[PDB]
């Protein structure tokens, strides 16, 4: 789906929280995850612009940052039944995912 | 009425054109918590922007969106920017065109993601992208000049001449305030002052811009240190301890002369200029020589000009009269310049518009900008 | 006049006082009183009082150190 | 009254017939900017004429639209005779004749359009185009003599006795001004001087006037520069960088006598006015050798009168009184004469007039002009 | 036998002269280290030099002796020479002749410079200093055609025709691959690579060497690389990274055909080479055309000889035939010519040696050799 993909290594160890932090009894652990992942699918800028803006769609789509719209998406996957196109962007950003050259680091 | 957003590696500098000053001047850093817990009703808040992130900075993690000049933390930059329209100017973004800023010789994806988010996230009607330098040189009434542009991440120098810039005499070094922020709390070690965390990066900042200077002759500044304790100034910590410095306060901004201080290969700041004076046609080099404007934070060490008025004239030929342009309100002539640029009516053609943007995507900023 | 641009030109006049026979009396007879005996006065650009180290437009494009 | 523009290949001449000398002397170069943007409020006017290019020449491609006495780009020409007009003698072209100049054996299409442009372009009542060499005796005060005429361009020897030209015996040498400022860049290269963008072909043009001379014996001065210092002279550059210039100063004006320096087959300018009078009749050439007119910038180098006498002496019999007639203001002397000829009661007739263009077409300025 | 010696911006070729290629090829730099101590007993030198200097080019400041074809720092020539003699050909230079090449219009200085320490310091008995374009056509094997040379300091042309060349004709641009190499870490950092240490300008002259290629249709590669990614090709870095380059393969070169891109005003090399023709007599501009040799590393880009024969095409008349010489061993042409010249029997009566150069001095040069 998405060729010549490239992503800034070690680019999302900064959005890492410190481990006391996730202990906070406030601690959005959901929000907070997705953002690093987030950042982890953050297009290199070497990779052909179609495909950065091709993928960027897909992941702003997936991981918006905005918590509004994170809950939104939160709310229709509940019934992921009847949106088959949110199946199939799942399906293939879990496919980029599992491609990510750091998948290692991110589990 | 037209926002302009000098978004520097280290403060943001915005408000609205046609005004004299910013009206926004706040740290360019997000904070986050990195301690736990433990009260209930109190860390609903993950993230903290600007001023009120550098309050609550002894409890967060402090992080610079930009670095040298370039965003690195896209995210981050849109927080910043949010808290820019709606908290610090009280606008709403689709009602005002954006003009922002940045350093000449950055990576182009930098304006085209600037672009990008303006329209596509904040909705702006237009928007566009100046160079720091060109601003500078506007803000100081000038049509010809070198400007010495250094902030917190970068310092650059454009020759101008008859509103005409040389590209091929623009120089960068990735050497600026933070540098010399870094380059202080290194050297603080030697008197056994410990600085490591963000926090305590943000209190040696502080202590640089208050007690750092630039030594007209540093070797005679270093005898002087060495051999009296004349030179030494005390300092009290936010704790009430207090530290105490010599001849660390000119040998940080030596830095800027001496880039080897810091491992860099680079030449310093006067020889840079000279560089970029030499680039240029033997015609105009004497309107530089005698027009060389600084601006930026980080030009505003004392001695500062004085040392460039010095150093530039030992590389010059006798007969040049060199002459350093140092306003008083050189920490916002960026800012100044942008607020000039934006409110010019021979300027309200140059805007890159919603629909070109729709038509051409974001590189309609390489077309449209300088 | 002739005679004096080739040997500033030439080298005519390489062998100084060892030219042949017939060449010499022919500079004499051009040349009477034999200066031309001592070679053409050639410059040096070594160590010239004030040439040294300028810096031209296409120059300054380059300038190392 | 009428006009009267000496469009050399180097300089403007314009003014009024009947005045003692031009009222306009201006560089006959176009500019254009070379460089980029950048500042909205200056204007950024496009092309730039005359003075206005010359000193702006830091940030401009300097262009002659005359090369070599023929006039190469018509646009870039008809910018600098409306910048004569308007902005130096700011008169209406409408209301004057105006008298014109080329040199001999020019194309016979540049002296069409210059009739053309005048009479559509800029509606003069009337014209004529006159040859510089004709005018320069004229203002010499004489009716013969051989007028040596070497201005930027081209170099030419019109031989005329009792007021009529021998038009066999006309002489035209494209080594001019031009070609010693060139010949000068390349051999200032030997001391490590390379000037190469026009501007500095602008400054080594400036060098050339004031600093190169004529030798009399260049075997001599050779020498003389050789075992000594004596000669040597420096010039500061406008970035206040200083050139030491020795032999070049007699070595650029020596390819006059000895074009084979820059690689041209043909005679120095002494052996070519020999040559001309020698084709002369025999009755004339004495009255020709004792009135050599020199004229045109050219013709300043100090030492060029004496030189060029000892060098047509050397040709001529030794009977025969060689005399070089150099006038102080001989570089103006072409302007002088057209002002002398317009005023004339009985050159009035002389003019082509609009009517007269009407009926015939450019090609009149043939039939009614030398 | 001979030795020969070319050494140019760049790289030193030194050998014998017999010989088919040269011995000893090595850059011309000298390196000095720029950090810190720290351990005894390491076999720590002040300077090394050549492969030595680009092995541990990672802890030294790396400085070229010559730029643009001048040597600009004697001290650090002579240990390049020192290295040449001693450490890479292994050869007393008390009993070889030396032949050394140098660009055509340096200064005259520098030839006497280096016949002084050649017989003063490295007491040879005999050298010649040749031009560099003459040896490439020895090296081609024709005695007619126009060279163009380009190193890594210098392009220049030079028409020769039956052996005669026509220095009126020279053309020399200071424009070659050290500028392109320059130029190409400029555009780097649109795509955020940064490169400003002498270590890393090795870097991106080695990502020049093997990456950037000349471009037949400037407009159409540009449309091309704007609309897709099949011109980028990615380099992997020392220490890993890999960067990726698109369109700057053939900017870089393109400053080459359009030298306005590093804010030069000169012509591109295409244009050069038919102004250098346009100069010669119009009888041998025939044979010229049909005889463009090329020669030095700057000409080893891909499609550029190709591009050069579309360029001169478009520029020449139709009914002229251009033909592009360009060897595959066009980068040591020039050493190849000098062992060809200094081999001939006819030859060896045209060195200056060690008598003439102790009872003339340095400036023989000037009169044995061009
Ligand atoms: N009075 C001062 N003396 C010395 N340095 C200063 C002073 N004020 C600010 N600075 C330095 O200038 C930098 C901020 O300058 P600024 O022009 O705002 O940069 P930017 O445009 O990147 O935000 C800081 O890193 C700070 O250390
Ligand atoms: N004092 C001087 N000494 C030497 N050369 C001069 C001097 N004044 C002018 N020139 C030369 O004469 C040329 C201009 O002469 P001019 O008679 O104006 O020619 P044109 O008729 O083509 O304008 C210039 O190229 C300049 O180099
Ligand atoms: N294959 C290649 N492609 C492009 N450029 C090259 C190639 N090989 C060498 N060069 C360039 O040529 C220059 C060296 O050429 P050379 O003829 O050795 O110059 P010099 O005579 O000054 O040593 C270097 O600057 C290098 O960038
Ligand atoms: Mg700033
Ligand atoms: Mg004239
Ligand atoms: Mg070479």
């Amino acid at each position: 789906p998405f060729s010549g993909l490239k992503f800034k290594q070690n680019s999302f160890l900064s959005t890492v929280p410190s481990v006391t932090n996730m202990h906070s009894m406030h601690f959005d652990a959901r929000e907070t995850f997705l953002g690093v992942i987030r950042k982890a699918l953050e297009p290199d800028t070497s990779t052909p612009f179609p495909v950065r803006r091709a993928f960027d769609g897909l992941r702003a789509e997936i991981l918006p940052n905005d918590t509004i719209k994170s809950a939104a998406l939160k709310a229709q996957c509940s019934d992921i039944d009847k949106h088959p196109e949110l199946k199939a962007k799942m399906e293939t950003l879990k496919e980029v995912i599992t491609h990510h050259p750091q998948k290692e680091k991110l589990a | 009425t037209a926002l302009v957003c000098d978004n520097g590696s280290g403060l943001v500098k915005a408000g609205f054109a046609g005004d004299d000053a910013p009206r926004a001047v706040f740290p360019s850093i997000v904070g986050r918590p990195r301690h736990q817990g433990v009260m209930v009703g109190m860390g609903q808040k993950d993230s903290y922007v600007g001023d009120e992130a550098q309050s609550k900075r002894g409890i967060l993690t402090l992080k610079y969106p930009i670095e040298h000049g370039i965003i690195t933390n896209w995210d981050d930059m849109e927080k910043i920017w949010h808290h820019t329209f709606y908290n610090e100017l009280r606008v709403a973004p689709e009602e005002h065109p954006t003009l922002l800023t940045e350093a000449p010789l950055n990576p182009k994806a930098n304006r085209e993601k600037m672009t990008q988010i303006m329209f596509e996230t904040f909705n702006v009607p237009a928007m566009y992208v100046a160079i720091q330098a060109v601003l500078s040189l506007y803000a100081s009434g000038r049509t010809t000049g070198i400007v010495l542009d250094s902030g917190d991440g970068v310092t650059h120098n454009v020759p101008i001449y008859e509103g005409y810039a040389l590209p091929h005499a623009i120089m960068r070094l990735d050497l600026a305030g933070r540098d010399l922020t870094d380059y202080l709390m290194k050297i603080l070690t030697e008197r056994g002052y410990s600085f490591v965390t963000t926090a305590e990066r943000e209190i040696v900042r502080d202590i640089k811009e208050k007690l750092c200077y630039v030594a007209l002759d540093f070797e005679n500044e270093m005898a002087t240190a060495a051999s009296s304790s004349s030179l030494e100034k005390s300092y009290e910590l936010p704790d009430g301890q207090v530290i105490t410095i010599g001849n660390e306060r000119f040998r940080c901004p030596e830095t800027l002369f001496q880039p080897s201080f810091i491992g860099m290969e680079s030449a310093g700041i006067h020889e840079t200029t000279y560089n970029s004076i030499m680039k240029c046609d033997i015609d105009i080099r004497k309107d530089l020589y005698a027009n060389n404007v600084m601006s930026g934070g980080t030009t505003m060490y004392p001695g500062i000009a004085d040392r460039m008025q010095k150093e530039i004239t030992a590389l010059a030929p006798s007969t040049m009269k060199i002459k350093i342009i140092a306003p008083p309100e050189r920490k916002y002539s960026v800012w100044i310049g942008g607020s000039i640029l934006a409110s010019l009516s021979t300027f309200q053609q140059m805007w890159i518009t919603k629909q070109e943007y729709d038509e051409a995507g974001p590189s309609i900023v390489h077309r449209k900008c300088f | 006049e002739i005679a004096l641009q080739f040997a500033r030109e030439a080298g005519l006049t390489r062998l100084k006082g060892e030219t042949d026979y017939v060449l010499s009396n022919v500079l004499d007879g051009l040349i009477g009183d034999g200066s031309w005996r001592a070679g053409p006065a050639y410059e040096s650009y070594l160590n010239k009082p004030g040439v040294d180290r300028v810096i031209t437009t296409v120059d300054g494009l380059h300038m190392q150190r």
